[PDB]
């Protein structure tokens, strides 16, 4: 068969590079050393570093550590300090949140004052790499995307954690810091308030993520289906039309009628992916502070299929007919 | 004179007086059913 | 009107058919089934019924 | 109608069946063999879908439900009524979408491309057929398929999982949830990308990729480069699909009891005092 | 909680203006991705009667880098093909065109290039980007099997030369054209293929696109030491054409 | 080289099948010997793809390279 | 039961008498403070495991 | 007014025309959608209890 | 004078005449329709 | 209603033939199943009761 | 003359004859086919 | 006052005219659904209550 | 009715032959398997009832 263009037949390495400046002197914070690494240049670049170090960066570093190891910390002791237990129930063990009775008054360290010590850190530690991210386009000379799908998914990250908890006045409605714990959460939280399949921002947030990763495998697969006309350097496809570009779009447009530009699916990718999490939060954000019951909700408002049928094993068959006796 | 479509005025007529005659005997048809429906099963 | 003719120096013939050949196929559809979901206008039920 | 630059693409030849036949367009859409073999197909479910909801007894979209027969017709045929429509629209579903493959296919061969966009689709194709095909065979009955409702097929989905008290602790469906999660923030992070590389301040020059690689490098320290994130992209998305249809085939014909005891055997691995 | 009227409260008010919101948003996506192909035509190169249902954006600018000016869109088209070699098969619209000689050599179909600048693409520092590894100073085979100096096999089954040099992307390290001395038999000079089209193995490289006998009409650069963006359509439209017109067997149903 | 990468790898998933059938005769299930058998397969395997594919060939070059080497030290 | 869900159930349900249920009953309810939470329905979800 | 025609100065007619088509459309089966939602207006119910 | 799509005075005057034609005459159907259905069951 | 045939010089016959080829068969196939959907005209199952 | 396909005027008659010919046996078969099918089981 | 028709240099009249015909349909709408939800003022339910 | 092989002016026969014999064999089959899905016409049950 022709070439598939997966992975790369020949590699070839140079003078590793260094990256590009302006007024704003970016070079004086860029670590010195790089590397190289053959396995991963079978898919991708070889080169490894160098990496930029401001204020925002370590200051984001230092307090993610120090959250983490609190969280370490506190489950190591929850066990004794025994090392080879604290491996056998690694994920099963968690930082708990506070009790309900509490409130939104400062707990006993016992009982969730290590759990808000902990946030505060992790919190201070999230909106420092936003505004890293932020800076770093502002000093490269280019636009803001990144922080803004970035503050997108902070978005449901600070409904889940801190807005919504105050508006039901406890914080004892947090997530709990652990692998199963927090999957138990989950669960747990679709079943006390009715079912969360008929809240329809929920819905909606499936439809956007299943709209995601349809069009990147629509998107990746097209790409590399026009790579033998240079269809990889997107940027100068942009600036002039080469025929990768209308090759791509007439492949679209002879299967299902309408098509795209080299620029324009970009636009596409980053609204689908960026709804998800906003959608997401307005939908978490509506639960217990205005709807209970999201299957009542649903039968008021009149979208909950009815089955005729009946109820029981014995409405189907027998007990001794299932055992074969 | 007003044209998107490359006719002309006469062409225009021409196609028009065809396709008025063709809509009216499918209204007769309909009509001539409808009434039969009404006979078998009214509805007012 | 006697004017009406000239709505073919707007709309094109090959396009307007076909979309209205659709739209008529498919309302005489949903008229059809629509008369098929009641009880006193369904003629497979009726003929059963004077068996 | 055609684009500025689209006349000089369409020429003839490239069909893999039906030579000149059905060498033509309609409209925007190209019609070969399975052109027509999509068509039928389609309209055929479409029209039984609707034939189905109006003997149910509403057209309310919300509330439309055709479902599978009992599991006592095993995989014999049911009558119409009592899930035989369900069987019928199944097998028009699985033709229309392999039509449309095949039309794809078609599509690729006359503008001298790859054929990756008609794999990635097969991908889809087989999550499916394992779901009402693959898994009803071995389970004995077809009535294990989802029905055919917007609201009703959510209903399986829950009961389908209760099934097995705790879906969470399935170890091919939290590779799969880890796949889902990490599609979508690469495919925002390539987007926001190419946006702020054409996209620049008022007064300012647009970007290349030098840039490009430079923002990542500083950021996190690695650029996978122009060629690898499509690459990646396309592999994370295939790589759920796949792992999807695992973790329903083995929770019902490989494993029968609750997905946390499972676990079992890393909690009591002879090591541990 | 209580409800405005009816059953109407805030998670209804709140979904009715997602709605809105998203039918503005589809608007505004749709019309951002018409800058390029329109208006539309017909099959002999006339306005359409139908424009379809969105109207045309407006315009937007992009300042070039190198001082390469300036670009405004949607405008006129640049890139557009003067005489094309190629002939109706009806009278009306919707059916293919044949072409009027040698599909391969007149640029139709799966040939097809477009009318790109006749300009090598430049690095951030102002130097044409492909370079052949002769002249990139430090640039050497890290990985994988090196194909220079091995035969070049074609899709028939012939030997038509031996691959010499690479041509490389230093900005991104990688490799983008591999170049063939041919045999005086099969014609003369050298000539570039894209490395997406060949296959290495240990002891060849193939390429199983055109035969022997289409090696000697590959379009040839001008300078032996950059390439331009026209030439490089030039080159991979001629190897991509080769997929449908090399063989009758290709063109034909499979069946 | 890289030949040699793929060799060593696949001597690696075969000690992991025979990690499996081992623990099981001795008393151990299935679950619990093929997770010990995975961690035989990249433990070992990546081992000798560092350790046998870096003994390289090279003769009286890999001589004259080494003294070289120790020629860049001794003024840097 | 294998999972990581509270291990209190079985005395505060089955010795003592507290109450499993923590459904609310109507669509909008004014949430009062000493009403059910996610918390009580880990419990409740550990004694269905067990079940 | 006898200025109203110059609204065809500002406005495209086949856009217009294509646009109004499908509004009518829409508006009359949603009306008659209306209708028979209802208990006194739904005529295929008043001929089953008249007949 | 001002003109966005390309027309001139006679022929928006000419197209808006056959407009307000068909728009009168659809008005006049729906006025018959609807007195009938009121005389049938009254509303108000 | 003599200058039908004038339908085509509108339309090539090649397209309109496949179109209602495609549609002709589709109707049969649909009709025979809603027949075959039914108690009171399935021929398959009178044949098993009338015997 | 208008004409989108190409054919002449002679050229369409002759294909509407040869097209009408083949609606009327088709359309007496079905004929045929539904007064048998009333016969066995009415339907009205 | 006077100098209201300014408005016109500011605002491109095409935008306006359909953001406005959009918008004032929409509030038309919802004004005659949000009349049908109380039990004063639906008339087809007082229809019903006076025959 | 005498004119009807001028239908080999407008189809190819080679490409029409292809496609008349899959569309026989599928029809074919499918009808054998649907005569299969029944009581009254499986011809192998009846045999083993029979006998
Ligand atoms: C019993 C289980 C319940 C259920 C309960 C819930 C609950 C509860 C929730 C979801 C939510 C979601 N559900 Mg649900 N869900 C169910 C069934 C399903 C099914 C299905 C059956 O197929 C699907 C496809 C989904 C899918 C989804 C997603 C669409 C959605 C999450 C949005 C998102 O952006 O995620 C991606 C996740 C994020 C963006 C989190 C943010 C991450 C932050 C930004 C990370 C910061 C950095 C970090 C701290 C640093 C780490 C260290 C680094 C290495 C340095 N659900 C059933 C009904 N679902 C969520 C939602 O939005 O509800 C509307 C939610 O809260
Ligand atoms: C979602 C994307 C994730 C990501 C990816 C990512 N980061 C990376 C890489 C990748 C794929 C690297 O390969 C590179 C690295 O070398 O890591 C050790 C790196 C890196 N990301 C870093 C930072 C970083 N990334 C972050 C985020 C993330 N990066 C996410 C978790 C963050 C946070 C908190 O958000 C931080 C702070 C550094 C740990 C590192 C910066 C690279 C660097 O400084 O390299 C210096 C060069 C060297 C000499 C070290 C290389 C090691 C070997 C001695 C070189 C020889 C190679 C050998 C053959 C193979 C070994 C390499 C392996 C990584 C395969
Ligand atoms: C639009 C929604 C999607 C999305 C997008 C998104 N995420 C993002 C971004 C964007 C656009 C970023 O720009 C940002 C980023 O940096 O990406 C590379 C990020 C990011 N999203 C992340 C996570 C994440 N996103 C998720 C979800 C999503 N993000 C959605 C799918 C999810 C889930 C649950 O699905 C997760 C888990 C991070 C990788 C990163 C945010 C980085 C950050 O804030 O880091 C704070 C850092 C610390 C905790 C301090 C470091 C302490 C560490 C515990 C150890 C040391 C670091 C080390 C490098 C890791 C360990 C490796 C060792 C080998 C050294
Ligand atoms: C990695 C796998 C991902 C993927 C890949 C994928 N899908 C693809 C492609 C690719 C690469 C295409 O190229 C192709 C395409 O053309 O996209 C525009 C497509 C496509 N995948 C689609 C949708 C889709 N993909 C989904 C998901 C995914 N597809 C994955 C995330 C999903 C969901 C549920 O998440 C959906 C809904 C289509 C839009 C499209 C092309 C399918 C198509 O048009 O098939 C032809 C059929 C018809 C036009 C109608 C068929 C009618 C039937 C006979 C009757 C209907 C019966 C049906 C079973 C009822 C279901 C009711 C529900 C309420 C349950
Ligand atoms: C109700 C109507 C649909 C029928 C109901 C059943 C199907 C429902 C599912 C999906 C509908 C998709 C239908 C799209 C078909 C398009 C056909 C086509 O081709 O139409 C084009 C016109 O279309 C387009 O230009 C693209 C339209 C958008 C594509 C779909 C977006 C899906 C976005 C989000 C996901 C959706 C989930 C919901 C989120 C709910 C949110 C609350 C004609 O050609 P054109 O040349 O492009 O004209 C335009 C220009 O050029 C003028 O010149
Ligand atoms: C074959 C068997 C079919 C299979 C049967 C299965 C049934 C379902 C499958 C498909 C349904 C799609 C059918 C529509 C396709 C029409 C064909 C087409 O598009 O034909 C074009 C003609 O255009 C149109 O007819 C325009 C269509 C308008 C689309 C609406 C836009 C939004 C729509 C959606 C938004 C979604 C948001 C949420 C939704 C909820 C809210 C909607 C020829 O184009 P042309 O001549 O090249 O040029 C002209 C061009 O520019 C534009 O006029
Ligand atoms: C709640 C969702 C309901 C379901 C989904 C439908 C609504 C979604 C939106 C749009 C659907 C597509 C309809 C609009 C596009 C059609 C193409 C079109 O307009 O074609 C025109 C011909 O038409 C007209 O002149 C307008 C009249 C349209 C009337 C049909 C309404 C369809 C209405 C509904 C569907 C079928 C009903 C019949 C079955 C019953 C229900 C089961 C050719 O002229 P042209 O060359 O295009 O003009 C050039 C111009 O473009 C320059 O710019
Ligand atoms: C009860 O409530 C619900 C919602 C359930 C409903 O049922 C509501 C229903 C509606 C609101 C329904 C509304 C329905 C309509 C508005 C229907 C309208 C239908 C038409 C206007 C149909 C017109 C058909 C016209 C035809 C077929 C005319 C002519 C065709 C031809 C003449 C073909 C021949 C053409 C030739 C030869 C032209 C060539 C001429 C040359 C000169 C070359
Ligand atoms: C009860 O509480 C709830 C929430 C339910 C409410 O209902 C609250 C509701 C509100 C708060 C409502 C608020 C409503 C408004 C603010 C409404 C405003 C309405 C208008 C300003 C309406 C303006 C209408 C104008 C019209 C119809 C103009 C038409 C003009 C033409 C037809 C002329 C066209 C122009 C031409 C031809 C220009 C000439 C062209 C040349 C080239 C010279
Ligand atoms: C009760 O509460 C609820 C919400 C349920 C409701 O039902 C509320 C409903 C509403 C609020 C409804 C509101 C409805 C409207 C405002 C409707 C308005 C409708 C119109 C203005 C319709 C106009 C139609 C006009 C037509 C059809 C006119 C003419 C057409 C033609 C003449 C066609 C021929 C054209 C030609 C030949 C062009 C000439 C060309 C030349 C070149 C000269
Ligand atoms: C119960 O209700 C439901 C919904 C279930 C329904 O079933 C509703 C159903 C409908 C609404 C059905 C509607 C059905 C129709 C509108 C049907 C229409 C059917 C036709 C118009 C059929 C036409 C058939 C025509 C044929 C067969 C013509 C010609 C055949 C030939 C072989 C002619 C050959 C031609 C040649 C050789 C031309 C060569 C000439 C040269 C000059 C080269
Ligand atoms: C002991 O061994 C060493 C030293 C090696 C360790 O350190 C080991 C460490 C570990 C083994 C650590 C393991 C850690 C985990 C398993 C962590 C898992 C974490 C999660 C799943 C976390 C989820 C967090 C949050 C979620 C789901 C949503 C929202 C949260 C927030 C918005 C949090 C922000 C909190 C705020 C704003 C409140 C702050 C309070 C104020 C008063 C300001
Ligand atoms: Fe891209």
């Amino acid at each position: 068969p022709e070439y598939q263009n997966i992975f790369t037949q020949v590699q070839v390495q140079g003078p590793a590079e260094l990256g590009v400046d302006n007024e704003n002197n970016l070079t004086e914070e860029r670590t010195t050393g790089t590397g190289f690494s053959q396995l991963i240049g079978w898919i991708g670049n070889a080169q490894l570093g160098p990496i930029y170090l401001g204020w925002f960066g370590i200051i984001s570093l230092v307090t993610g550590t120090l959250w983490f190891n609190i969280v370490g910390f506190n489950m190591l002791s929850q066990v004794g300090y025994s090392i080879p237990e604290f491996i056998r129930q690694l994920f099963w063990l968690a930082l708990e949140p506070p009790s309900p009775e509490y409130g939104l008054r400062m707990p006993p360290l016992d009982d969730g004052g290590w759990f808000i010590i902990a946030s505060f850190f992790l919190l201070v530690s999230v909106i420092s790499w936003w505004l890293r991210t932020y800076q770093l386009a502002e000093m490269h000379k280019m636009g803001k995307h990144v922080a803004w799908a970035f503050a997108a998914a902070i978005w449901l990250f600070l409904v889940l954690g801190l807005f919504r908890p105050i508006l039901m006045g406890s914080w004892s409605e947090a997530v709990p810091y652990g692998i199963f714990p927090h999957l138990d959460w989950t669960t747990a939280f679709s079943i006390r308030y009715g079912n969360l399949y008929y809240n329809p921002f929920h819905a909606l947030s499936i439809v956007f993520l299943y709209g995601s990763v349809l069009l990147f495998a629509m998107h990746g697969a097209t790409i590399l289906a026009v790579t033998r006309f240079g269809g990889d350097r997107e940027l100068e496809q942009i600036y002039d039309r080469g025929t990768a570009s209308e090759r791509a779009g007439l492949f679209w447009r002879w299967t299902m009628g309408f098509n795209a530009t080299m620029e324009g699916i970009h636009r596409w990718a980053w609204w689908f992916a960026v709804l998800t999490p906003i959608t997401g939060g307005i939908g978490i954000l509506l639960t217990g502070t205005v709807v209970d019951n999201w299957f009542l909700w649903a039968v008021e408002h009149n979208f909950a299929p009815d089955y005729t049928q009946d109820y029981g094993y014995e409405a189907y068959t027998t007990y001794d007919g299932f055992l074969g006796r | 004179d007003l044209s998107f479509t490359g006719l002309t005025d006469e062409q225009a007529q021409e196609l028009h007086s065809v396709y008025m005659s063709g809509l009216w005997l499918f209204s007769a048809v309909a009509v001539v059913a409808h009434l039969a429906t009404f006979i078998w099963r009214p509805w007012f | 009107m006697s004017k009406f003719y000239k709505i073919w120096l707007i709309f094109d013939p090959r396009r307007v058919f076909v979309a209205q050949g659709v739209f008529l196929f498919l309302l005489a559809a949903m008229i059809h089934l629509v008369l098929l979901s009641t009880e006193h206008f369904n003629w497979f039920e009726l003929a059963a019924a004077n068996a | 109608a055609l684009l500025s630059f689209e006349r000089k693409y369409r020429v003839r030849g490239g069909t893999l069946i039906g030579g000149d036949l059905f060498d033509f367009w309609v409209g925007p859409f190209y019609v070969g063999f399975f052109g027509v073999t999509t068509a039928f197909f389609a309209l055929l479910g479409t029209i039984l879908i609707f034939w189905g909801a109006s003997q149910q007894g509403t057209f309310n979209p919300w509330l439309i439900n055709i479902a599978p027969p009992d599991l006592s017709y095993g995989l014999g045929m049911a009558p119409l009524m009592e899930g035989g429509l369900w069987q019928i629209i199944t097998i028009c579903a699985i033709g229309a979408f392999v039509s449309w493959a095949l039309r794809e296919v078609e599509i690729c061969r006359k503008l001298g491309m790859g054929y990756h966009v008609p794999f990635a689709f097969s991908v889809a194709i087989f999550a499916y057929v394992t779901l009402v095909v693959f898994r009803p065979l071995l389970m004995g009955a077809w009535g294990h398929g989802f029905p055919y409702g917007i609201w009703s097929h959510l209903d399986w989905v829950s009961n389908t999982g209760y099934a097995y008290l705790h879906f969470h602790y399935n170890p091919a469906h939290m590779l799969a949830v880890t796949f889902f999660f990490t599609t979508t923030l690469a495919l925002a992070l390539h987007g926001a990308l190419v946006l702020s590389a054409a996209n620049p301040p008022k007064g300012e020059e647009v970007k290349g990729p030098d840039n490009e690689d430079t923002f990542f490098r500083d950021f996190i320290g690695y650029s996978i480069g122009t060629l690898g994130i499509h690459r990646v992209g396309l592999l994370l998305a295939l790589n759920a699909g796949f792992w999807s249809a695992v973790c329903i085939i083995i929770s019902g014909p490989v494993w029968t009891k609750g997905w946390p005891e499972w676990w079992n055997w890393w909690l009591e691995m002879p090591i541990w005092p | 909680e209580e409800t405005f009227f009816g059953n109407f409260d805030l998670a209804s008010l709140s979904l009715w203006l997602f709605y809105g919101f998203f039918a503005l948003l589809i608007y505004y996506l749709q019309t951002e991705n018409m800058r390029e192909g329109y208006p539309l035509e017909d099959e002999d190169g006339n306005t359409a009667a139908n424009q379809g249902p969105f109207p045309l954006p407006k315009e937007k600018t992009f300042k070039l880098q190198h001082g390469r000016g300036e670009l405004t869109l949607p405008g006129e088209d640049v890139q557009r093909r003067d005489n094309l070699a190629l002939r109706k098969t009806a009278h009306g619209n919707g059916f293919p065109m044949e072409p009027t000689g040698d599909p391969m050599l007149d640029g139709v179909g799966p040939a097809s290039w477009s009318k790109r600048r006749d300009v090598p693409e430049l690095d951030a520092h102002g130097h044409p980007k492909i370079v052949p590894m002769s002249a990139a100073e430090g640039f050497g085979v890290s990985a994988g099997t090196d194909p220079r100096g091995l035969p070049v096999m074609a899709g028939d089954g012939e030997i038509v030369g031996l691959v010499s040099d690479m041509w490389i992307d230093e900005a991104e390290q990688l490799v983008r054209y591999l170049e063939l001395e041919l045999d005086p038999e099969w014609g003369d000079g050298k000539r570039l293929v894209q490395r997406q089209m060949v296959r290495i193995k240990s002891d060849r490289v193939k390429v199983r696109s055109i035969y022997g006998k289409h090696f000697k009409n590959v379009p040839k650069t001008k300078s032996p030491n950059q390439v331009t963006l026209l030439e490089e359509d030039k080159i991979m439209a001629y190897y991509a054409g080769g997929t449908l017109y090399a063989d009758e067997s290709r063109l034909e149903p499979q069946l | 080289d890289m030949t040699c990468t793929i060799t060593c790898w696949g001597i690696g998933v075969l000690l992991g099948i025979m990690t499996t059938v081992g623990l099981m005769v001795v008393g151990w299930s299935f679950l619990q010997g093929a997770f010990m058998g995975v961690l035989a397969w990249l433990i070992v395997g990546g081992v000798l793809a560092v350790a046998v594919c870096g003994k390289d060939n090279a003769e009286q070059i890999r001589a004259e390279m080494a003294a070289a080497r120790e020629r860049v030290r001794g003024a840097t | 039961q294998f999972t990581s869900l509270p291990s209190d159930a079985l005395y505060q349900y089955l010795l003592n008498y507290e109450q499993i249920a923590v459904h609310d009953l109507e669509s909008r309810v004014e949430t009062l403070p000493g009403d059910p939470t996610w918390q009580n329905t880990e419990r409740t979800y550990s004694l269905m495991n067990y079940f």
